[PDB]
């Protein structure tokens, strides 16, 4: 068990010891169905592994002065065309549309078949690192901590745009230019009155 | 606006009724007193009519070039342009009395039928018991669904007698 | 036994032990709505739902309301609010209400379904795993699982207590929006004002001097 | 419904009042703790109702006593219900919202052992730290008693403590109710009665302001 979510709580049995990242966090008994928690177990790992992404690109944009995560499709809604790394990229929004649809149903349609592979190996782990069960265990176990932690940077994300409007980097400088005057608390849409 | 009525506050016809059937009642006060009980009652005759003439222009009623209120039973027509008072309310107020007296009734026979006689509870009125469904039949509506879905309204062909065919 | 009129005959349909575990059974059905017991049973989902609607529209009404007539909110009297909101809205009603009545529908339609018969919805493969959640309670109307987050219907010695409470409530909560309708009629005010209004003269400012509850006195 | 003492010398008291709690004079005219659960639950609320009631008179009294002596501070003479409006470091909003943090972890962490006694007495970080076993809802000791006083008599400590809650709640309700009708600080309202008791009741109070 990775820990107690909850200190003074027990554990649900039905989450494994053995499943990575259990803190005995099932409060709605969502994963008690043991199908459930299998598919569960699954998404969790491919919304971590996205999320980690996301936020990495959305970090990476805004700190390389390419702007931020909100505005990178602005250049499609306008006249604008697109760029990356400054380096401009010829593509209309219909043809990436089209790309990415073919791109990511293949490659989903591969991993969907195979039937809920959370870890698969050789060409998704050259490098080895996932060969011994024993370094498995914690690199797997890191991963979704990691991966959680993203998944919460990024909402936290969005819900900071959406009550401030600003990249999350040009919070960061606010917040720490004046914490009691710039928060949560001090936007005028997270905590009402005031 | 409908069929090619008018409003009968926009009609003339709607107005020189309104005229005529004043003047009729102003030629007759005239042969009586200021307060004999005769000119009392014409003048309420007056009033009322005024009212009528102006309830019913403010209800929005159409007239036909009779200058007379046409009533708009289409439920489509009377909904989209302010007639529903007029024949579709009205269908539902009746439908709900006219099944609350069935109901009851209904319900009236079936508690006589299981008596030592009920030809008698028919031509003697079981008043207390009368009485009672009359008020239980506020809620027949919901009690006449109740009973089409467990299957209990209708009876069964098997039971019922018929000629020989 | 508690009785909505003591002294009175309660309904045997209402005695029945499965009747008596209903919440809020003070014996009231003096039209026999509730004598058959698989009518009772739809009538029970149906006033549980009325209960939790008129709790959450009324406070949604009066919270509000209260809060305006202090200073802390300056939202617009119940009747109004539509046209005030739909008036800057990113669409107009008739698209709201389309969007409402699929939505709507579809949760409506998992619920009946379950009514239709209880533990329908855990369906294997029916909901990419959340049909196991969608599996209600053994008590009709208290699915639990993911609409009781803080599993407080966990705790048997508090169950009919808290039952009882969201009962007497939802039945207050449905008078009391009939009563803003009616107010709103035949005040031409919000519920709030009819209460100051009320409290600064009760004894000339009532429904009895309302000129419209009372056409004969 | 023994011969522990009563609110009223010479009635039925309720059995389910047995002196098991602090402060238990019998006095329960409306039955509300007649159900155990609900009890068990009211005897942590009053005691922490009767806690911060009594950080807050003693938060609200001694400032305004001060202030009548010559000591000197930013606060002075700042009237307790105008202490909000007051302008501090950091906006209201951006306290607020801290203060709403710092007591979730608290109150879930009170919670804890109110649901569970003896779950929440250890520190989640250093955990070589933590409350002796012996512990009850409402009472956690240990640190929260750093000078071992839970030791002696503990009994009349708590019917100490049920006793100084109880008149603290009593006054902050005064507080309210003094401030919105005379319209004006608590030890100012004293000093008016102090000036002329016989003159200055809430029954001639209130008549003139009808
Ligand atoms: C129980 C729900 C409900 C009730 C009681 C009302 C009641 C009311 N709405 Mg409202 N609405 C309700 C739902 C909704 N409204 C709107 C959108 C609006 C708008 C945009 C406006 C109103 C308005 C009004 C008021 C004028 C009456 C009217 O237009 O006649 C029709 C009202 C009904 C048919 C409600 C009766 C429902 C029935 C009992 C349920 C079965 C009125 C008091 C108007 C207003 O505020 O005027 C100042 C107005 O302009 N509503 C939406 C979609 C977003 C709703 C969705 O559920
Ligand atoms: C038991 C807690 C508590 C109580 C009894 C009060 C009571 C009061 N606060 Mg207050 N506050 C409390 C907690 C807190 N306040 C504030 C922040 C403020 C501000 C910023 C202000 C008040 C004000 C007031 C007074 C005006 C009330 C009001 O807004 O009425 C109208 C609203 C309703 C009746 C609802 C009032 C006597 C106001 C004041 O001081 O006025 C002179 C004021 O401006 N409070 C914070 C944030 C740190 C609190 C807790 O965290
Ligand atoms: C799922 C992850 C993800 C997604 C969806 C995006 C999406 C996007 N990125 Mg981004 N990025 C990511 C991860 C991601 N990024 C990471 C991890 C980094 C760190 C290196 C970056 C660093 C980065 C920079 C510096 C920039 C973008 C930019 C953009 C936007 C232009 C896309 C483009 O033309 O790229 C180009 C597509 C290719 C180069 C194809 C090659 C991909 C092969 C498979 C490798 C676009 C919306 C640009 C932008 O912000 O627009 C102004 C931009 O300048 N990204
Ligand atoms: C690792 C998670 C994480 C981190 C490090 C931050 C960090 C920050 N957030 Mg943030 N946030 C998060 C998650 C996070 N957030 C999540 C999950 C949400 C959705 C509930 C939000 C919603 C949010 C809003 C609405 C705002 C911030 C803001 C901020 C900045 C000021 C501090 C604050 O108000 O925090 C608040 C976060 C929580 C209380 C949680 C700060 C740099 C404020 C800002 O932009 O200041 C300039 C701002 O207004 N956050
Ligand atoms: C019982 C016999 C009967 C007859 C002869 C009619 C006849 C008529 N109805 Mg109708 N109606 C009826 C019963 C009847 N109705 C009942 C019982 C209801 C209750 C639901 C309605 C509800 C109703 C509505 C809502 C509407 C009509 C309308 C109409 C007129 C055009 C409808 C149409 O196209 O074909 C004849 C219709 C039927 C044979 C049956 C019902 C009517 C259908 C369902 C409505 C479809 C109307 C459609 C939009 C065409 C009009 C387009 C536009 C002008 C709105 C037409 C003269 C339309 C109208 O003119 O409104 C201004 C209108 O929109 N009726
Ligand atoms: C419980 C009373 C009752 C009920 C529920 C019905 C019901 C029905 N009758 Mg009917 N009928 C009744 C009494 C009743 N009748 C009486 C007393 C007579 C003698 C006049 C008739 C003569 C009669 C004929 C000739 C016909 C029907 C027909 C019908 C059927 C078609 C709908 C209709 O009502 O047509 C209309 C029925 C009437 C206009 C008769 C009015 C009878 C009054 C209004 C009912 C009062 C009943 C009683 C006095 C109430 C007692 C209450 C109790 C508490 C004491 C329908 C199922 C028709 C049918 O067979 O269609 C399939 C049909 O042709 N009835
Ligand atoms: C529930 C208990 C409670 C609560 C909620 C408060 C709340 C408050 N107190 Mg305190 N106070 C308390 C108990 C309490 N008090 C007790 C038991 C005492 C006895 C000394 C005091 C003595 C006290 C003084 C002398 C003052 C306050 C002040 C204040 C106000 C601002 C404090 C500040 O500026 O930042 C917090 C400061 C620190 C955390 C340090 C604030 C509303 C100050 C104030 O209102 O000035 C305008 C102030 O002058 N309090
Ligand atoms: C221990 C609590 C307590 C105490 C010591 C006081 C003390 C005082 N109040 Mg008072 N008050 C209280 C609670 C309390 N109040 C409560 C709970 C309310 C309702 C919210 C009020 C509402 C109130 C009003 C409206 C007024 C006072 C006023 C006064 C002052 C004199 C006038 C008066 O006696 O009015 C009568 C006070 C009461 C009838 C409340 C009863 C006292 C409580 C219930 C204690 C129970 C008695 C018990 C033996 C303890 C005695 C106190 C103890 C220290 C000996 C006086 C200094 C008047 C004032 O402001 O003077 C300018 C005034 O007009 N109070
Ligand atoms: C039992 C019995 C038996 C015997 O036998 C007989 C008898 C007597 C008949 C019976 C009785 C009955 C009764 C009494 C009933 C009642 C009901 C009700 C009132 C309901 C409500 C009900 C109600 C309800 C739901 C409500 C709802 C509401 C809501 C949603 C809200 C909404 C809204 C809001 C928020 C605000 C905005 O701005 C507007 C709106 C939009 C408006
Ligand atoms: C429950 C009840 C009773 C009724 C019992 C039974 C079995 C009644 C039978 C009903 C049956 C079989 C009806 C069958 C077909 C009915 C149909 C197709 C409906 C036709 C109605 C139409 C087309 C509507 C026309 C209009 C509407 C919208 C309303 C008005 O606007 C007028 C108009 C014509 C425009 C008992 C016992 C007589 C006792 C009592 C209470
Ligand atoms: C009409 C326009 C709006 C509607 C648009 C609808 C788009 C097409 C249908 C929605 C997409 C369907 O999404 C579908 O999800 C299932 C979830 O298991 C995936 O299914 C995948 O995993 C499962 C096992 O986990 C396998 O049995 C399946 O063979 C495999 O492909 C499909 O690969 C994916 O295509």
């Amino acid at each position: 068990k990775a820990g107690n979510w909850l200190p003074g709580s027990d554990a649900p049995a039905w989450l494994p010891d053995d499943l990575p990242g259990n803190y005995g966090f099932d409060p709605l008994s969502l994963g008690k169905e043991p199908a459930s928690l299998k598919r569960f177990t699954e998404s969790e790992v491919i919304h971590g592994r996205w999320a980690m992404l996301g936020v990495a690109g959305s970090l990476a944009v805004e700190l390389l002065g390419y702007g931020n995560w909100y505005d990178a499709p602005l250049w499609a809604v306008n006249g604008g065309k697109a760029t990356w790394f400054g380096i401009e990229v010829p593509f209309d929004l219909n043809a990436l549309l089209a790309f990415e649809f073919v791109a990511m149903a293949a490659a989903e349609g591969q991993r969907g078949d195979a039937g809920g592979v959370v870890y698969p190996g050789g060409a998704f782990d050259p490098l080895g690192f996932a060969k011994d069960s024993s370094k498995s265990g914690e690199l797997k176990l890191k991963e979704i901590k990691n991966g959680r932690l993203a998944m919460v940077a990024f909402l936290g994300f969005v819900a900071q745009h959406a009550a401030t409007g600003k990249g999350p980097i040009a919070a960061l400088g606010e917040h720490l230019a004046n914490p009691w005057g710039a928060n949560f608390a001090t936007n005028g849409i997270s905590v009402p009155f005031f | 606006d409908i069929a090619g009525l008018t409003p009968c506050s926009e009609s003339k016809a709607y107005a020189k009724l309104e005229k005529k059937e004043l003047k009729t009642l102003e030629k007759r006060l005239k042969q009586y007193e200021a307060d004999s009980a005769p000119a009392v009652a014409l003048k309420a005759t007056m009033e009322r009519t005024k009212a009528r003439f102006a309830n019913y222009a403010k209800a929005g009623l159409l007239c036909g070039n009779d200058g007379l209120p046409h009533l708009i039973a289409d439920p489509g027509l009377a909904l989209k342009y302010g007639h529903a008072g007029e024949v579709f309310i009205p269908t539902f107020g009746f439908l709900y009395v006219a099944g609350y007296i069935g109901y009851v009734g209904r319900q009236y026979l079936i508690a006589v039928k299981g008596e030592a006689k009920p030809t008698d509870k028919e031509i003697i009125i079981d008043v207390p018991l009368a009485t009672k469904l009359a008020w239980q039949g506020a809620g027949w509506p919901l009690a006449a669904v109740q009973e089409l879905q467990r299957g209990t309204l209708l009876e069964k062909e098997e039971n019922i007698t018929v000629s020989p065919r | 036994r508690q009785s909505w009129l003591p002294g009175s005959q309660i309904p045997a349909h209402l005695d029945t032990p499965a009747a008596q575990a209903l919440a809020g059974n003070f014996g009231f059905d003096p039209l026999g709505l509730g004598k058959d017991p698989v009518a009772l049973r739809w009538y029970q989902q149906a006033e549980l739902i009325h209960c939790r609607t008129a709790m959450a529209g009324v406070a949604g009404i009066l919270i509000p309301g209260l809060l305006t007539k202090a200073g802390a909110l300056n939202v617009p009297e119940w009747y109004d609010a539509g046209k005030v909101a739909i008036e800057n809205s990113f669409a107009p009603w008739g698209s709201l209400l389309a969007v409402q009545l699929f939505l709507c529908g579809f949760v409506e339609a998992k619920r009946w379904q379950d009514i239709r018969k209880p533990g329908s919805q855990g369906e294997p493969g029916s909901f990419l795993g959340f049909e196991a959640s969608l599996k209600g309670t053994s008590e009709l109307g208290y699915p639990g699982g993911p609409f009781d987050p803080l599993g407080l219907s966990k705790e048997a010695d508090k169950w009919a207590d808290w039952k009882l409470k969201e009962v007497k409530n939802g039945r207050l909560a449905m008078l009391a929006f009939l009563g803003f309708v009616a107010q709103k009629y035949a005040t031409g005010a919000g519920p709030v004002d009819n209460l100051a209004a009320h409290l600064k003269d009760p004894w000339h400012v009532n429904y009895a001097t309302n000129g419209v509850s009372l056409p004969f006195l | 419904d023994a011969a522990l003492p009563s609110w009223m010398p010479g009635a039925d008291l309720p059995g389910y009042l047995n002196g098991t709690l602090p402060g238990d004079f019998g006095f329960d005219p409306l039955y509300l703790g007649q159900d155990p659960v609900k009890l068990k639950w009211y005897a942590q609320a009053e005691l922490m109702n009767a806690r911060f009631a009594m950080l807050a008179v003693a938060g609200i009294l001694v400032p305004e006593l001060l202030s009548n002596i010559g000591f000197s501070w930013p606060g002075a003479g700042v009237a307790w219900y105008d202490a909000g409006k007051f302008e501090y470091f950091a906006p209201a909003s951006s306290l607020f919202g801290v203060q709403m943090l710092l007591f979730a972890w608290v109150e879930i962490r009170r919670y804890q052992d109110f649901v569970k006694p003896g779950s929440a007495n250890q520190d989640p970080i250093f955990t070589n730290n933590k409350l002796p076993d012996g512990n009850e809802p409402g009472y956690p000791g240990g640190i929260f008693d750093p000078f071992g006083w839970s030791k002696g008599d503990i009994k009349s400590l708590k019917l100490k403590e049920i006793k100084n809650g109880r008149l603290a709640m009593l006054a902050f309700a005064g507080f309210i109710g003094q401030a919105y009708t005379t319209g004006t600080t608590p030890l100012k309202n004293l000093s008016t009665h102090l000036a002329d008791p016989w003159s200055t009741t809430v029954w001639q109070n209130d008549l003139a302001r009808l």
